RNA sequence: CUUCUUCAGGUUGGACAGCUGGUGCUGCC
């Protein structure tokens, strides 16, 4: 119930005011491109992103067990391999990644392995996700 | 003297019964499947299962038209479910139950959950354009044992009672129970119908039975 | 409204498509004897391997080379009859097999030329007009183009890759192809609307002139007549009967602008667009003709014709 | 009524539908198909065809002009699949359910599974890049045997909705199902179509058949 | 559930993290040769093993089988055989799988015959490609 | 008690007569779309607020304490968050969440964390939607 | 001994939303 993004605690309760400072801060200051440009990441990435954490949230979702079981665990290790493989690919991906803490929520839950501690992971990727279509548009 | 019938309903496509509490997110579920609050396991509520019954049964009893009030269907119908009519109070002789399913320990034999996410959408005829969601399904293979009380009222109508809810129960094998039926949801299967008495020991006990089996 | 005109496919040359790739000779035997090539199955291999040496010590025994003519028959001495598939015979015109290509092949092992491919070659055929329309041009986002049908496996027929310019040096990559007078089937069928019989008798008509008047005939003067003729027939004029059908042919089927421009301004552009493209400049893009078993013709691989009939 | 139209589809080339909520891994597939969850069998969600068949049927019987919203096509069409026009809500004769592979024993003894895995390509005239894609498809060959319901609404309305019905599946052949249909995928052919009553006997059923059947 | 590659690797937690570790050990100290280090190879060496393992994998998805069928089995053997010949090929192909101990992982799914087992070690080989790409490029 | 909103302040007491005044100033003057508008929210996108209040309301409805837990403020957060999100979906919606001042009464209940607070909320929006109907229709 | 391993859009949209019936009668000063 206490994530680690990046060097500040988040509670339950932050969650969605975090995200939008997240969004907010890179809505305001971009990625600047290797060849002199400025891009964003797109919302079919970021909506690829929240689809890997829906795939384990609608299944961890129907349950009532405290702790996070060995499977859902190794899920989550694989959508962190993953994170990691769309970070090495595309930079802005990299970039939107490293600004939130995204892989240092995902390793934070991935060391608490508490259920709570995911619901909370996917309650601020979801709202990162928001803020990205309030602020960012289509 | 009460009745009791028992009996298990396997899902033969994927069924889905809406009702929704809490925590929709906006990438993950569109409409969640209605759970027992505490085990959260999927459930069959009483109340749907006892209307659809009721449709069809009603429906099919009538003339094949049904159009009418629920308190002025058939006499069969009105005193199997009941009738709230000023005047003309018929007590209902079943009382259906929520229905919770059973072989979870078989499904997880499996390596499956009880639940499944179905991904629909609809294409604008216009644009040609499609509007995605995500239905909670409780998979086929699923089975929910059941239990509905019969108030043994009066002695000699009971095999009439008897012969219209097997009736009802096989009109639902040929339709859908809850969600997008239609649109290849909700079909289901009865089987293990077996009627006991419920304190004591009726005289037509083996006759229900084998007008239950066949 | 929509109609139906079934089309057939009489692959007259040999066809190659890409689905796949596989490395040097570990699972698939090329026989010298009697000039054959064999293709092994999976499931018959499977289960000779464990009523055999184990896998792991099967595992262990490659350095390279490893050929699979040389030791099934010599340090086994068992017949590779069960461990065959699509065998296939091979005659070339000689720098041994160094690599292999596969034609993509649906999973009940049989050849065919799968959807979107002959879309990308009815948009370089029929994408003659203008250069916008890719993506939601109707043309084929309103057309139905099927797969292939059944490709024999009786005409299978393992054939050489050779260069044209001046001398027929064979070059290193070999394949198994599938034999000339072959016969295919489709069924393909399209609407009148806006796909109509004059405009695509019109654009056939059109796009082969424009490769035959305009390109062909420079390319075949412009280096070498009497190489093609052993016969080199090339049946011509007849209603634009022609089709490059697959690949492993020339990259004048993949790009198109020549069929709306000049020789020296087609030639200019297509000079302009290959520059950021590797590093050896050449006048043109020249053939990969074969060897047919001897009758030395030179037949590009790939060829088809195109004929309409009702239902 | 509630008679039953059985029957069964065929694909002649790999048929796409989509909808899993897996994993897709770096190399292995971008895009598998729908599946059963229990038996991991490949399926036809009746939903799909449903959708499809609405989609072609409409088109034909308005004369290839398919604009409108779904609840403002032709009487036929809400008649037989459904529609909530505000005052004559309109229940769908039809019941699709969501099909099941079945020939799987046959697959079997071919050494060949229910699905396969194409790769095409992504390539360019312009500055040569490829993207490569996975489509998972359902192998040609495969049998999906299918159940689906009607309802007899009145005697009148059984014989044109029968042959609209046979006509709608005959649509379909010259077309695909779902999926990447506009690029070779999704063909598939009706075969053993026929029709049988639930309950009971039904006048003149061999009408149906005759037109349905043929 | 349990994959030995000689540091008690898990399915939980654990995959992830010793891949990550591997491939930062091999960069950490780059493959020497004649007659200068960093080879850098390159994806298409790690691509083509990962065809291999993911054509495969694609087979034995569609299979609910706790163990893993004589075919799988052939088809792991061949994995081996590709992969052996591939590090013949050139010695930073030999250090790649050494280092990450490839051969190790597929000796210990070819003894413990698992459907588990084998999905344990793809998940493992696609930790390692991803994290080379993000802890390198191309 | 102590609801900000953005330019005035609704007490307990002032919740309907402020849900009329915003509802006749979204009846009036309808929304401008890029064809000059001008279609009005349907009663299917405001059943969404309002269900999105009620799956709190009826978890704060019964119960005694003054303050709210830490649960009930985090569904309250996530209520921010979707209501955020959905603006950005469809504009017809966001001029009723604007003209509405749902986010201010939102950030005061969050602010405020009573039970009292988010109570008058909720009776403010059910008050905003009794008044949308009445009004308008369909 | 090469060259990308998927990219870009739609993430639910409308329809109904609680109706009918009872509704303190009897016993005591």
């Amino acid at each position: 119930t206490e994530l680690k993004i990046g060097n500040e605690k988040v509670n339950s309760t932050n969650f969605g005011d975090f995200a939008e400072k997240a969004i907010r801060g890179i809505n305001h200051k971009p990625f600047v491109n290797s060849k002199g440009g400025e891009q964003k990441i797109t919302t079919s990435k970021i909506r690829g992103i929240l689809e890997l954490v829906n795939k384990v949230y609608n299944r961890v979702i129907n349950t009532n067990d405290v702790e996070l079981s060995e499977n859902i665990l190794a899920d989550i290790a694989y959508i962190k391999v993953k994170i990691a493989y769309e970070s090495g690919r595309e930079p802005v991906v990299k970039d939107f990644i490293q600004r939130t803490a995204f892989t240092a929520a995902i390793t934070d839950v991935m060391n608490q392995r508490t259920r709570e501690s995911f619901l909370l992971f996917a309650r601020y990727v979801e709202s990162l996700i928001a803020y990205f279509k309030f602020y960012g548009g289509k | 003297m009460k009745l009791v019938i028992e009996g298990t309903i396997v899902l033969k496509t994927g069924m889905h019964i809406g009702g929704s509490s809490d925590f929709s997110a906006i990438g993950a579920v569109d409409s969640p499947v209605v759970r027992d609050t505490l085990t959260r396991l999927p459930l069959i509520p009483g109340s749907s299962l006892k209307g659809k019954m009721r449709y069809l049964l009603a429906k099919e009893l009538n003339n094949g038209i049904l159009l009418n009030e629920p308190n002025n269907d058939q006499d069969e119908i009105l005193r199997l479910f009941g009738s709230s009519e000023k005047d003309k109070i018929r007590r209902a002789r079943l009382k259906f139950n929520d229905i919770k399913l059973s072989n979870l320990a078989e499904l997880e034999t499996f390596n499956v959950s009880s639940t499944e996410v179905k991904f629909e959408n609809t294409i604008n005829r216009k644009t040609a354009v499609a509007n995605p969601r995500q239905i909670e399904r409780v998979i086929a293979g699923s089975k929910f044992d059941f239990e509905i009380f019969y108030n043994l009222d009066d002695i000699k109508e009971v095999e009439k009672d008897f012969e219209n809810i097997k009736q009802g129960f096989d009109l639902l094998e040929f339709d859908y129970l809850g969600g997008h039926g239609t649109r290849g949801s909700g079909r289901i299967a009865f089987e293990n119908l077996s009627v006991i008495t419920a304190v004591g020991n009726f005289e037509k006990i083996n006759t229900l039975n084998e007008i239950l089996g066949a | 409204m929509k109609k139906t005109y079934r089309v057939t496919l009489t692959a007259l040359g040999p066809i190659f498509i890409g689905g796949g790739e596989k490395l040097k000779k570990y699972e698939y035997i090329f026989d010298k004897q009697k000039k054959v090539a064999h293709m092994i199955d999976h499931t018959k291999f499977t289960k000779y391997l464990l009523e055999k040496n184990l896998l792991d010590d099967f595992t262990s025994r490659v350095n390279s080379h490893f050929d699979l003519y040389d030791y099934l028959v010599n340090k086994k001495g068992i017949v590779f009859m069960p461990l065959v598939k699509y065998s296939v015979p091979v005659a070339q015109f000689s720098p041994p097999m160094n690599d292999l290509n596969t034609f993509v092949k649906d999973a009940f092992g049989r050849p065919y030329i799968p959807g979107s491919s002959l879309k990308g070659a009815l948009r370089t055929a029929i994408l003659n007009d203008l250069k916008e329309d890719t993506k939601e041009n109707e043309v084929f986002a309103h057309l139905q183009v099927s797969d292939s049908e059944t490709i024999d496996l009786e005409n299978l027929k393992v054939y050489q890759k050779v260069d044209y310019s001046k001398t027929a040096k064979p070059l290193p990559l070999y394949r198994e192809c599938l034999k000339p007078n072959t016969e295919i089937t489709f069924t393909v069928s399209f609407d009148d609307e806006y796909l109509t019989l004059k405009k695509i008798q019109n654009a056939l008509h059109k796009t082969y002139q424009h490769y035959y008047i305009k390109w062909l005939k420079g390319g075949k003067v412009g280096e070498t007549l009497i190489k093609g003729v052993f016969a080199l027939d090339q049946p011509s004029q007849n209603q634009g009967e022609i089709i490059y059908i697959g690949g492993g042919a020339g990259f004048v089927s993949k790009t198109l602008h020549y069929k709306s421009k000049n020789r020296d301004q087609a030639r200019n552009d297509s000079f302009d667009i290959l520059k950021q493209l590797f590093r050896t400049t050449y006048s043109k893009m020249r053939s990969v003709p074969d060897n047919v078993p001897t009758g030395k013709h030179y037949l590009e691989m790939g060829k088809a014709r195109i004929k309409l009939e009702e239902l």
